[PDB]
């Protein structure tokens, strides 16, 4: 006389449609969580990295060179490069770089090239241990955007001669057999230098991204690609779309083939054919409030192959103006699922190798038994995967994500709320004699039941039931109601799967 | 509320308890818990008066057979 | 002995089919309400907005300069231009618009310009602060539609030296870098300005958008396409349909790569290669005869990105002749519904951002709790979506669209019918013992539950039952009869979401 309802693999979090009418494997609400495999994990943490260099870092920039990995830290005035022991200065001089002149940067015939709005364009050569001014660059010229493309050099929303244009492209010459571009001046017939205006709507070019075999440049409105083709033209322009945009820089990413991309509104994915959005009905109308109004221009995304997932960085509502991104939105793009998770006040973030150099031993290990841990071969370096490392400019940080289960020492709450379970039965009351959740890791967790009379009004909860995570079969509660709700919550100090519960319930107790 | 204790709640609440809960279950328009229930408190009422009846064995005889002609 | 029927989210309004014929999830009539995520909710509120500005406004169209939002609107004599504080009067002199004489414009190389069939082009450029004639037009030349497209300009419905001709697309010569095209000769064969009539069916040409990487020529009762190939043609026409045309200028929008058009009898989407009707066995009969015939020019339609509606606005047969537009049908095209919405008799419309500049503060805030209101954390200014504005000419006003949920402090009343429920079994009757609905919000509805002996007959309604939302779980009542109809009648002062009821009904009542 016990009757038990299984919810198995529970992934996902749907803000739009009612709790009532979601299916029993979504969850209604949900913070400092990760959906994989058909289980829900606690968010990634964050340590402490590269304590060794000052000043505040705007951007970060991984590369390869002579067979051993280096991060490009760009700062407010001065380059430092970086190997994960010390911090080297390469900066040529003073450059007048912002919150409001960001970095772009790249690699172009084994020439690292680095760009800012305020200042000219820099180079570093193989041979040389420090920056040097772009050669052949005109004076008086800006770029706010520079990319490489094939064998040409790409400048866009260009200023020149104290006036300023966003709606030109600007291709240099080819210059093959290595090297720079020789030159840059368009009116000359003789080379394959020139430019460009895509200027029929009102808004200015944002960002360009490679996709496939063509470069898709996105305005605030539309959606413009450009295909090489040599012979006279050398470059052949094609309007993709109309009705939507990008937000701003760096809110377009590349991945099996497509390009996920981040408008004004909604988010979509593409492959320059057929456009279909991925946010709608799940959480656009919880992600399009939450924006904070003054800040709308620091939302960028990050792409984290080896757990295929697109990481948004926003600022929410609940910080002060003047503050930079300190919530995120995760997508997995292979099971087609949204997350919600803090960050500790960050403005940029890169993925690439990393080497935090940290010995194994067994007498140099803090962090007891139950704080993540890996498996017994891995040690703190591995080559074959890759990291992400976000930079703090106002609290002039950097931290690594990944192995560390707490924000650099500090515990967070990860919590998992779902409400409304009737089971087909919106009349008699139901009991609720027992929760079997299935866990599998360290820690204790808390569970919470509460019931509510009228579908989306207020509910009353039950104190809160501990639960040991490896010991503890189940939790035993009473709990008479019509509509069922369930909140699990989750200390730190622990790794834990969950992937799934069991209701266990008594016979129905009448219909009023 | 003004008579918080009488003698009856302090010599078997069990009838009181039972009581209760069968006009709870009888409120809230369930069967079968409320005949449960209903049985429970006829059973400890059927006790407590058989329990007084068999107080006193000598006096059992008695008072049964009166005046028959 | 209880039976009990769910009805879960029931969504769209269908006319054509019979209302005995209709799925349960299915509404038969409505009014002022919207459906969206599987739910119906109240139907947006108008407030005022742009309370400074003399004279009627025509036109409305947004953009954004010096990174502030800016609205321009063409009135009947002289433009004006907002920012959300105050109006400033930009035209040069006196125009001559009027309601048969609409202002069409657009962006093209950094250059605003304006038009009106009564007038010579107008141009805004950058550096100044006014409008100017358009340089090197041709005199005695007035173009009905002229529209931007890649490097050219574009004039369709032309009339010059007093002779008008409605089939030619006349092309100016492309434009190089910036600034406005140089000339507009045809006959002279070193430029690659050019003429071409589109004349082999009486029909004239109305409009013409923009579609992927073509433009698209209305005419009245085909469907042209033109594309852009250079060489010693310049320009390549091609027909696509000959069985249809669109109704008016402003009746076509794009949309996920597709085309809505509103058409001479149908209202359809196409791809540029199939085409198929959206209205069909939905509210095709009923649209198609509501049309004021004095009135049927004034129709427009209006997209809503962040909802994913298109409004196709016109004035009903309710109305007195010589109003505007005054009823409106909303369709969704991720859902494939459609809902009928009541108009404050505006004329024009616009979607983009706005600043209404209210503070929000402690002490600044009329409209009690429950009246609509928005998250905590949302502010009166969210750039990151946009809004509509409208504007009713003979009233002088201008409405946005949007939070508030009253027409302007008035309140509307909306409603939802269904009719002919008879669960399979159309000869025993049925009892129907209560009503219990799934409402969130606040507010106090109406029910009204009738019933009929006959298909198609006449109903017999029982008193309005009122029902508060949050608090009451259902409604008691006591109806026997053949075929069940249910009416809710929702008032204001509240925001309530519907997503679905249940029908508890006793043993049926015999089969007469």
């Amino acid at each position: 006389a016990l009757e038990r309802q299984e919810v198995k693999n529970p992934t996902g979090i749907v803000t739009d449609i009612a709790p009532a009418d979601l299916p029993l494997e979504k969850w209604s609400f949900g913070n400092n969580v990760r959906f994989k495999n058909g289980k829900a994990q606690k968010a990634l943490g964050h340590t402490p990295i590269f304590d060794t260099a000052q000043a505040p870092i705007l951007d970060m920039f991984p590369f390869i060179r002579n067979n051993i990995p280096y991060w490009l830290l760009c700062g407010e005035q001065r380059m430092y490069l970086a190997d994960g022991t010390t911090v080297v200065d390469v900066s040529p001089g003073g450059h007048s770089a912002s919150v409001t002149s960001r970095w772009s940067s790249g690699s172009f015939n084994g020439v690292i090239f680095a760009n800012n709005p305020s200042n000219y364009p820099y180079v570093l050569m193989p041979q040389n241990s420090g920056f040097i001014p772009m050669p052949n660059w005109p004076a008086n010229t800006f770029a706010k955007r520079m990319k490489s493309f094939k064998n040409f050099m790409i400048a866009l929303n260009v200023t020149q001669n104290s006036v300023e244009m966003p709606q030109m492209v600007w291709w240099s010459t080819s210059a093959d057999a290595g090297g720079i571009p020789v030159s840059w001046d368009p009116t000359d017939p003789t080379k394959d230098a020139g430019q460009n205006t895509l200027a029929d709507t009102n808004g200015a070019i944002v960002d360009g991204v490679k996709l496939r075999d063509s470069f898709i440049i996105y305005k605030e409105d539309s959606v413009y690609s450009m295909r090489y083709i040599g012979g006279l033209f050398i470059f052949q322009f094609q309007q993709l779309f109309n009705d939507v945009g990008i937000l701003g820089p760096n809110c377009a990413i590349e991945f099996d083939g497509n390009h996920f991309v981040v408008g004004h509104g909604d988010v979509y994915v593409h492959n320059g054919v057929q456009k279909q959005s991925v946010i709608d009905a799940q959480v656009r109308k919880f992600f399009f409030s939450d924006i904070n109004p003054d800040n709308y221009q620091r939302t960028f995304v990050i792409a984290d192959h080896v757990n295929t997932e697109m990481w948004v960085c926003y600022s929410s509502t609940r910080s002060e103006p003047g503050k930079h991104c300190d919530r995120a939105i995760i997508w997995n793009w292979k099971e087609n699922t949204w997350s919600i998770r803090d960050l500790p006040n960050v403005l940029s973030g890169a993925y690439g190798i990393i080497d935090p150099k940290v010995s194994n031993l067994w007498d140099d290990d803090p962090n007891p038994w139950d704080t993540y841990t890996s498996v017994w071969g891995e040690g703190s370096y591995n080559p074959a995967k890759s990291s992400m490392i976000f930079s703090s400019f106002q609290d002039k940080k950097l931290f690594l994500f990944g192995n560390n289960s707490t924000f650099s020492g500090q515990n967070f709450v990860s919590t998992l709320e779902r409400s409304d379970i009737y089971l087909g039965d919106d009349r008699m009351m139901k009991t609720v004699s027992a929760i079997i959740p299935h866990i599998t890791g360290n820690g204790t967790c808390n569970i919470w039941v509460g019931n509510a009379q009228v579908q989306g009004s207020g509910i009353r909860w039950k104190g809160p039931y501990p639960y040991r995570i490896g010991q503890d079969y189940k939790i035993d509660t009473k709990h008479v109601g019509r509509y069922i709700a369930l909140k699990f919550d989750f200390s730190s100090e622990g790794d834990w799967y969950f992937n799934g519960y069991t209701i266990e319930m008594a016979p129905k107790a009448g219909m009023r | 509320l003004a008579n918080p204790t009488t003698w009856a709640l302090t010599k078997y609440p069990q009838i009181y308890l039972y009581g209760v809960l069968e006009q709870i279950y009888l409120y809230t328009m369930d069967e079968a818990r409320s005949q449960f229930w209903g049985q429970k408190l006829e059973r400890a009422v059927m006790e407590l008066q058989n329990e007084e009846n068999a107080a006193d064995f000598a006096s059992t005889r008695l008072a049964i057979k009166d005046i028959e002609r």
